[PDB]
């Protein structure tokens, strides 16, 4: 168990659903040649050599699950 | 107690159905006996234990 | 982004999907992105509006 400060009154503020606006296409497939999102070996390292390695990796060029968040409703200030 | 039967519910997306099980017990002696399991790992990180 | 991790899923009191059970891993960035708060603890729903 640990220290956690307790909360206040439990009137959760109003929450909307506007996924239709959220539906936007910014697909960024991953490039293995560009070497992005590539795990390192867990305990070892090399230098200036090419080596085959078996492990955990993503598939080449997936569209993925791009989600975003944004600001809420605002009327001036 | 021995012969106890336990169960719980499952969410619909995980295939439905009810998870069921049965358990058994062994009584104590005067002195308590316990079990230990050792496993060592080599290449997970820096060799440091 | 803020993450939730768990091995037990379910629907809420009104049947809305997103209810989890037992211990749950919570990831929350804070401090304007500088802090990476995280805990594997128990989340309990509130019964308000
Ligand atoms: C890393 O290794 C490569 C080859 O394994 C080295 O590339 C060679 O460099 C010499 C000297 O510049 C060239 O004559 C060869 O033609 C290169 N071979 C290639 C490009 O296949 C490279 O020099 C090494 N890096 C360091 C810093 O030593
Ligand atoms: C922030 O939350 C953590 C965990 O609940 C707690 O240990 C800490 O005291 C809190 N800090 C403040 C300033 O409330």
């Amino acid at each position: 168990v640990d220290v956690g400060p307790d909360s206040v009154k439990s009137a959760c503020i109003e929450v909307d659903i506007q996924q239709t606006f959220f539906d936007k296409t910014w697909p960024r497939p991953i490039d293995v040649s560009k070497a992005d999102g590539i795990i390192y070996p867990q305990g070892r390292t090399y230098s200036n050599i090419t080596i085959t390695y078996q492990g955990l990796f993503p598939y080449q060029g997936d569209h993925g699950d791009m989600y975003v968040y944004s600001a809420g409703h605002a009327t001036g200030t | 107690e021995d012969g106890d039967y336990y169960r719980k519910q499952l969410s619909p997306l995980e295939g439905g159905g009810w998870l069921v099980a049965s358990g058994s017990t062994v009584a104590m002696t005067e002195q308590l006996q316990m079990g230990f399991g050792i496993t060592v790992q080599y290449g997970t990180d820096t060799n440091s234990v | 982004p803020a993450f939730m991790l768990g091995s037990s899923v379910g629907n809420f009191s009104d049947g809305k999907m997103g209810r989890f059970f037992n211990h749950t891993l919570v990831l929350l960035p804070d401090g304007c992105g500088t802090l990476l708060r995280a805990f594997y603890c128990i989340l309990e729903p509130r019964s308000g509006n």
